C-alpha cells in the first residue's frame, strides 16, 4: 500500500499548520545538511563532469541537476 | 525418504576410491547420495537455533505522553525555567513566543515560552532485538538409508538418525543400524557470518503477524526511534515521537507523532522470517559446510534368495516424481525375506538393461518393504518386476537434461555465493581457478557498491558505459565500456 | 570656574541677537560659552547613571567539584549507566576502555566506561552583567557663571546651578540669582547606545582592581564560559570547565581547569572603565547633545561705580594657564561695591586696547571678587589694573595658534565620530555635508570592516593598496590604492 | 575553552581606560623577541629571499612580512 | 605473564643458539622474550625515580600587595622623593601630573608624582621547578617467567622477581627458582636525557589535577613572570603583575593582573604527566637500552609423563588475546604432576601441528597450572587437547600480518628516535648505517627547526617546494624540492 | 605576561598527555568549523586564484596556503 502526500497549492491562510508542511527548505536543508555524509562520492562525480564536459560553461552547469537528485538514492 | 517430499532435491555421485564427500546442506533443502556398492543415504539440514539467546537494544513503536506542563517570561525579563527539565523520562522544547500589552506584558516584541512532557512506551508496543552467541549455536544434521519402506511426511520413520553439533564437537560417528555407520563433521565456525545477523521481535500474542525477522545489523543500529537496553526507566532521544506547535501566547501543544507498527511493517519488505518456541530461536534460512565419510557403511540382505516370480501385483502403480525419477510399490505374497528381480528395456534394445535404480538390492522383509525408485534414459521404455510389466515414456532429451541441471546450478551459486565450489570433492585444477575469480569479483563490488540501490546501480552501470562511448581515447573508452558492462552484469537478476 | 581646572577646554562664541548655541558635551571636558555683550557660563555633564539596572547572563570564572562516581562494563553486556546522569547541576562523560581476564572480565575488547560528577562555582568568583533602560537613565548637566570668586577643585561654590534630565523633562529653567534665567535642553535618545552597551561587574571585595568595565553586548554572549541566569541554581555547560583523562580499565580521573580571572582580566584590553556607589551604577566615558538659551542672561554691575585707580594690590601675580591665557587675582580696599578698570597694551602703542576679557565687566562685591582671566596677542605687552602695571611675554605665535585648535578640532573629530559637526552649529551649508559624508563613509567602513583586527586591518590595507599598484587599469588602480589607503587612514591615521 | 581578544572601535568616549592595547609599537618587540630566541634560523628567511626574490623593492618587502608574520605562527 | 593485562605488547626471538638480545624497554610497554628449546620471559620497566631532587627557579602566580604610598610635587618644584624607592620586596613607578591653582600649586603644567607598593605571593600560589641528579637516579626493572599459571592483574604473582639500577651499578642475576638464572645489564646513559627536563609542581594537595608535568628545560627559562631563588626573602621583576593607573592631579591607582594559574594550565597543552608520591619523583615517560643474556635458564619437567587424554577439562574456552593469540585455560582430575599434549591442525591438510606454543612445556602441578598461550596461521583450524577439541577461525591474512609489524615499527621508530635501531641483537651492516643517518638527518632537523611551531614548519616546507618548482638550475630544483619534502615528512609523521 | 604554547616534539612518550594540543589532527578540524559556519569564505579564496594564477600546481599550493592561514584573520 501507499499513501502519498500532496502540498503547495491546498494553500491556507495565516492559521497554525501540520509538522513541517514545506518542499524548498527541506530539501535545501538536507542537500547542504548531506555532504558530510560521503565526499567521494560527489568528489569523484565531479572529477568525471570535468573531465569529460567540454566547454566550461555546461561542464560547471550539468552537475546541479545530479546533485539536486542525489539525497534521494543515498 | 524425506527426499521425495520437498522441491529442491539434489543428487551426489562418485566411486569408492574416494571414500569422502564435501555437501552444502541449505535449510529447507536434502541431499542424495550415492556410490559404487555402498548404500545411497538421504541427508539434510533440520534446524539452526539457540536456547535464550543474547537481549540488546528495546525500541519504543507508540509513545504515551503524561503529565506536560508550560511555563512563560515577559519580554526583557529573562528566559522561563522549570523543574522537569531536569529529571529522568522527560521531553521539553523552548522557544521565543510572542507577547505584547494586551497579553499582561510591560513591552511588545519577543518573549520565552517552555514546555516539558512525561514519556513512556505503551505496554507490549515493544520491539526488541536479540543476537546468537557463537559458542552457542546448535546445528541439527539428520540422515536416513534409502530403506525401501514408504512413510509420509506425517508419521515418524523408525531408521531414522540425529546428530547435534556446536563449536565443541568431533568427527562424530552415527550407527545406521543394519547398514553400518556413517562418520559426519561441520565447519560450525563457517556457516552463517554471524556478524551480520539480528533478530528481530514484536509481542507474541498477535495472530497474523510472524514471529520474529532476520534483519541485518547495520540496518537495525540506524532506526530512528526511542530506545533503551533492560533495566533502565529512562529512554534515550525520548523526543522523536513527539513535536509541538508553533507557539500561543501563553500555551504550546504537544502532538503524538503516533503508532509507527505500520512503518516498521512495511520497511521489512523482502527480510526473512524466524520462529520461537517457549525459549529456542530457529533461524529459517542458511546453511553449513560439510563432510560425509563413507568408510564403513554396509549393505543388508545379499544372502537371501530371489522371489518366485508369479506371487507379485502393484500397489502404487508407476508414476512420476516431478524430479526426473520415476518410483513405484509393489505387494508380494510368497515367503519372506526375499530379493526383488527389477529391469527396464529401451524399446527395440533387448539386450542391454537401462535401469539405474537410486536403491540397490531392493527386498521384501516380513514387517515390511516393496518401494522402488529408479532413473531411466529418454523415450519409448518398458519396466519389468518379476513377470509384471508396465510401459512408460521418459519426458525431455540429454540437451534439456544438461540444461535443467545447469539451471539447478546457477541457482545454487546465485544464492550460496564464494561456498558454492564445495558442492562434490572435485580434485580439478579450475575449481580453485572458479573458487578465487568469484572470490576477487565478489568482494570487489561488495566492498566498492554493496549497500546501493537497484536503480542507482543501473543508473551508474549505464552512464559509464555512455561516458564509455564519449570518450576521446580508445583505451580510456573500452576500460569505462568494460566497468560499466560489468555493473550491469553483476546486478541486473533482481526484477521490475 | 571648572574650565580653569580641567586638561580639557573649547570656547563658543554667538554674535549679537544669537539667542541659541548647539553643544555636545562630552564628561570630563568642559565648554567655555559666550556672546557679544552678554556675562560667560562654563557647561559640562557631571554623570550618567541609574540605580538598580537590569541583571543578564552570570558566568562562573571557577569550578567546584564534589562526589564523583564511576561505573563501567564488559565487551558484551551493553553501556554503562548512572542515577547521576539524570539530575541538575552534575556533569557526565562516556566512552570505551580497555578490558580482559587480568581485571576480572569476561572476554578481551572494548568495553564502556561512564563517570559524573557534581558541579558550582567558587563561593566569590562569578561574573555579573547588567544592562541600562532607557526609560531610567539619568543625564546630570551642571552650570555657573564666571562670578570672579575662585574656589578650589576640593571646595563647593554656592553660584554652581544643577539639573537632572530623563526621557520625561522638557526645556528647562535655570535660575542664576542676579545674573538672571539661563535656559536649557537635552535629547536623551542622541547618548551612547544602549543597544551596544553591557555593564559587567565581578567581586566588588578587590582592593586593587576596577569596580566594573565598560564591556560591549555583542562580545559579551559569545563568552565560553558556564552560565545562567538570575534565581536559576543548575548551570548550563558546566561540561566547559572540567575536562577528563584518558580512562583505565576500571577508573577514570576528572580534572579542573582552575580560575580563569587572568584569562578574562588580560582578554579585556583597552576597554573603559565604570565605577559603583551603593544602588548607583555610573559610567565613565560618553557624551550628549544639548542646545543652551541665551535668552535671559543680565549683566551685573553695570549701574556700579568704577574704583579708584589707587586702592589696588596684587592677591595672586600673573601666571600662563596652559590653555593659552594669562590669569590674576587682585585685592582692593576701598569702598564696595565697585567696577574693576582693565586694559592691555602692545609695548610700542600705548594708544590701543588688546586685552579679549572672557568674564565682561568684571567687579568687586562685599563677599568676594576680583578672578580676571584674559587672551593677549604674541610678544610683548603691558597689563594695567588701575594704576598697577606689570610687564608680560606672551609665548608661542599666531600661527601656533591655529596649529592648536586644527589638533583640538581633529582629536574631537575621532572621539565624538558623525555628531563632531553640531559643536557650535549655524544654518550654513556645509553643516549638511560634512554630516551626510561621515555618514556614508563611516556606514561604509563600519559595515565593511567593523570586526577586523588592527593588524589584519592594516595586512588588508597593504594588500588593497598593492593589488592597485599591479592591477592593469589607470582608474581602478587608482581607487584600489585610495580604497587601501582609507583602511590605513582608519588604523595608522588613528594611531602608529 | 578560549575567551576572544575584545579590542576594536570600541564604546571610547574619552574617559579613563584599562591597559592599552599591543598595537604596532607594542608588536615589534614581538618581533624583536622572536628574533633573539629562534637566532640561529632567522638566517634561512633572509638567505632564500635574497637567492629567489628579484629587485631590491619587493625582496625587502617580503622579508619584512615574513618577519612581522612569524612570531603570531611560531 | 604481564603481557596479557597490557595493551601494548612486543615479542623478540633469538636466532638459533644465540645467548644476547638487546631490549629498548619502554615505560608502561612490555616484551616477551623467545629462544630455541628456551622458556620464555616477560620484562618491563616499572619506575624512573629520585628522592628529593635538586630545586631550581620558583615563581609567582598571583601577586598580593599591601601599605601602598603615592607622593606628588608642584611643577618646577622638582622631582619627588619616598624612602621606599632604594628598599628590595616593592615596585615603584614615577610619572608626570597636569597640575593649577585649582589644586593648590603655585604655577600651571606638568607636575612629577611617584607611587611605591610592596609585592609578596599568595601562601599556596606559588609555581616550582625540579631536576633530576644523574649520580641519583634509580630505574626498576621487573622480570617473570611463564609458569603456566594465570594471576589478576592485582594478585601478588611469587614468580616476578626485580631489580634496581643506579649509575653506581650495571649489572645483575636473577635467580627464577626452577628455571634457573638471567641475567640484565643496564645503562644509565641512553637513559631519558637528564639535561633538558624538568619537573614542575603547582600545589601537592589539590584533588582535581596532575601533582607534577614535566616541562622542556628551555621553557622553564623563557617565562615572564616575578621569580626567585630558594630562601630570598623579595622577588625579581615585581613589575610583571603588577600595574597603574594613568595620574589624576594628586593620586595614582596600583592593579592587580590577578591569578595567571589557568593561562599556565592551557600553555602546557601537550606536556607529559608526572606524579609525587612521598618522598619519591617519578616520571611517566622514558625508554632504557639493556642487554639480556640467556645462557643459564632450564626448561622445567622435561622427565615428566603425558596426561590421561580422557580426564580434560575446559574452565576458559579459546579465546582472542588482540594481540593475534589465543589464549585458554584447562582442568584435569589424574595424577597432578604429568606433560598436557597440546596440538592445532589447519583444515584441508593432515595433522601437522600448526600450533607456536609460546610457553614451552605446559604441565599442570600440585600448586595450579593450566593456562596456555599459542600463535595460529590465518583461516580454519581445530585445536586439540587430549580428548577435548575446539574449532576456531584466526582472522587477517598472511599480508595483513606484514602490515601490522610495520606500523608497530613505525610506531617505535618516531616515539624513541635514535635508539630505535638498537631493538635485536643483528647487528647487520644496514643497522650500523641507520644509527649514522639517523644521528645526522634528525640532528639537522632538531638543531634548525625544533622550536618553530607545527603550522610555520609545514608553510616553509610547502615554500620550500614551491620555490624548488620555479628554480632553473636543475640540481638546485631537485635540492629545494627534496628540501621541502623532508620537512613535511620531519612534521606530519608526528601530526597524528 | 604572554606565556607561549609549548613546543608539541619536546618531551614525546607513551605516559598520559595532559590534554589533546593542537597538531593537524585538530586543526584540519577548527578549519572546517571555520568554513561551514561562514560558508561562502573558500569562494573568492578558490575563483580569484583560480582566475589570476598560471600554472596548476603554484596555484593549488596558494589556495592550500590562504586556507590553512584562517582562521588567524580575526
Ligand atoms: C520472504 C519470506 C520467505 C519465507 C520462506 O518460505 O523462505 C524459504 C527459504 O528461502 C531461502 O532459503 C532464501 C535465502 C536467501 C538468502 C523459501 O524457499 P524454500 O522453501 O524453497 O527454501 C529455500 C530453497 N533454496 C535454498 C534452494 C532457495
Ligand atoms: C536470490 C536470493 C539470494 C540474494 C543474495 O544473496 O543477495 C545478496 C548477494 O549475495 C552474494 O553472495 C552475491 C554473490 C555474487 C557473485 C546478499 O544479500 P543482501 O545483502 O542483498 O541481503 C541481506 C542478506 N540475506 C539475503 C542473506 C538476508
Ligand atoms: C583647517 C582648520 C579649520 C579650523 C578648525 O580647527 O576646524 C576644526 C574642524 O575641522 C577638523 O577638525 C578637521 C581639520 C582637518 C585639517 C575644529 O572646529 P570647531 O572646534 O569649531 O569644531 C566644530 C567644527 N565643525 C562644525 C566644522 C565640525
Ligand atoms: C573611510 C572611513 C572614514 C570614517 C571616519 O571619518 O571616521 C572618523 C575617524 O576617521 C579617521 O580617523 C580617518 C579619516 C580619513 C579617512 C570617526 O570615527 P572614529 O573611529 O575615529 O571615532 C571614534 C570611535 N567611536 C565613534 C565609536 C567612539
Ligand atoms: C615486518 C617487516 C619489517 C617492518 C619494518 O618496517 O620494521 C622496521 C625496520 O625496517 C624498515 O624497513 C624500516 C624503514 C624506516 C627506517 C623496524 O624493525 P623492528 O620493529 O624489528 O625494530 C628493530 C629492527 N632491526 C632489527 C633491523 C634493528
Ligand atoms: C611516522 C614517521 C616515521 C619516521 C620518523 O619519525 O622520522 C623522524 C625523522 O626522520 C628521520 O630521522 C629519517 C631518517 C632515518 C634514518 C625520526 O626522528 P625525529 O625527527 O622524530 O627525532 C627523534 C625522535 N623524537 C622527536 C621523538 C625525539
Amino acid at each position: 500500500v501507499l499513501i502519498p502526500s500532496h502540498a503547495q497549492r491546498d494553500l491556507t491562510g495565516r492559521g497554525h499548520q501540520w509538522l513541517e508542511g514545506e518542499a524548498v527548505k527541506a530539501h535545501l536543508t538536507r542537500v547542504e545538511g548531506w555532504v558530510w555524509k560521503n565526499k567521494l562520492f560527489t568528489l569523484s562525480l565531479v572529477m568525471v563532469a570535468w573531465l569529460m564536459v567540454d566547454g566550461l560553461l555546461p561542464r560547471i552547469l550539468i552537475v546541479v541537476v545530479a546533485l539536486a537528485l542525489a539525497p534521494a538514492y543515498a | 525418504s524425506r527426499c521425495t517430499h520437498l522441491e529442491n532435491r539434489d543428487f551426489v555421485t562418485g566411486v569408492q576410491g574416494t571414500t569422502r564427500l564435501t555437501l552444502v546442506l541449505e535449510l529447507g533443502g536434502c541431499v542424495t547420495v550415492t556410490a559404487d556398492g555402498k548404500p545411497s543415504l538421504d541427508v539434510w539440514l533440520d534446524s539452526i537455533y539457540q536456547e535464550s539467546p543474547a537481549q540488546t537494544r528495546e525500541y519504543c513503536l507508540h509513545a504515551k505522553l503524561t503529565g506536560t506542563k508550560v511555563a512563560a517570561r515577559c519580554p526583557t525579563m529573562g528566559p522561563a525555567t522549570l523543574p522537569e527539565e531536569h529529571q529522568s523520562g522527560t521531553v521539553c522544547k523552548r522557544d521565543q513566543s510572542d507577547r505584547g500589552w494586551g497579553n499582561h506584558c510591560g513591552l511588545f516584541g519577543k518573549g520565552s515560552i517552555v514546555t516539558c512532557v512525561k514519556f513512556t512506551c505503551e505496554d507490549k508496543k515493544k520491539a526488541t532485538g536479540h543476537v546468537y552467541d557463537v559458542n552457542k549455536i546448535t546445528y541439527t544434521i539428520k540422515v536416513e538409508p534409502h530403506t525401501g519402506e514408504f512413510v509420509a511426511a506425517n508419521e515418524t520413520h523408525s531408521g531414522r538418525k540425529s546428530a547435534s553439533f556446536t563449536v565443541s564437537s568431533e568427527k562424530t560417528i552415527l550407527t545406521l543400524g543394519d547398514y553400518g555407520d556413517v562418520s559426519l563433521l561441520c565447519r560450525v565456525a563457517s556457516g552463517v557470518d554471524l556478524a551480520q545477523t539480528v533478530v528481530l521481535a514484536l509481542d507474541k500474542t498477535h495472530e497474523h503477524l510472524p514471529t520474529a525477522w532476520q534483519v541485518h545489523r547495520d540496518w537495525f543500529n540506524d532506526l530512528a526511534l526511542p530506545w533503551k537496553h533492560d533495566g533502565a526507566e529512562a529512554w534515550n532521544e525520548a523526543g522523536r515521537l513527539v513535536e509541538f506547535g508553533t507557539p500561543h501566547a501563553v500555551k504550546m501543544d504537544v502532538f503524538n507523532l503516533g503508532d509507527q507498527t505500520g512503518v516498521l511493517l512495511k520497511s521489512l519488505a523482502g527480510v526473512p522470517v524466524a520462529s520461537i518456541e517457549g525459549t529456542k530461536y530457529h533461524l529459517k534460512s542458511g546453511h553449513v559446510t560439510c563432510e560425509v565419510g563413507l568408510e564403513k557403511l554396509k549393505m543388508k540382505g545379499l544372502t537371501y534368495t530371489v522371489c518366485d516370480k508369479t506371487k507379485f501385483t502393484w500397489k502404487r502403480a508407476p508414476t512420476d516424481s516431478g524430479h526426473d525419477t520415476v518410483v513405484m510399490e509393489v505387494g508380494f505374497s510368497g515367503t519372506r525375506p526375499c530379493r526383488i528381480p527389477v529391469r527396464a528395456v529401451a524399446h527395440g534394445v533387448p539386450e542391454v538393461n537401462v535401469a539405474m535404480l537410486i536403491t540397490p538390492n531392493p527386498t521384501m522383509e516380513n514387517n515390511g518393504g516393496g518401494f522402488i525408485e529408479m532413473q531411466l534414459p529418454p523415450g519409448d521404455n518398458i519396466i519389468y518386476v518379476g513377470d509384471l510389466n508396465h510401459q512408460w515414456f521418459q519426458k525431455g532429451s540429454s540437451i534439456g537434461r544438461v540444461l535443467q541441471k545447469t539451471r539447478k546450478g546457477i541457482e545454487r551459486l546465485t544464492v550460496l555465493g564464494e561456498h558454492a565450489w564445495d558442492f562434490g570433492s572435485v580434485g580439478g585444477v579450475m575449481t580453485s581457478i572458479g573458487r578465487a575469480m568469484h572470490t576477487v569479483l565478489g568482494g570487489a563490488f561488495n566492498t566498492l557498491l554493496g549497500g546501493v540501490g537497484f536503480l542507482p546501480k543501473i543508473l551508474l552501470g549505464v552512464a559509464m558505459a555512455w561516458l564509455g562511448l564519449n570518450m576521446r581515447n580508445p583505451t580510456l573508452s573500452m576500460g569505462f565500456l568494460l566497468s560499466g558492462g560489468l555493473v550491469l552484469a553483476m546486478t541486473l537478476g533482481v526484477g521490475a
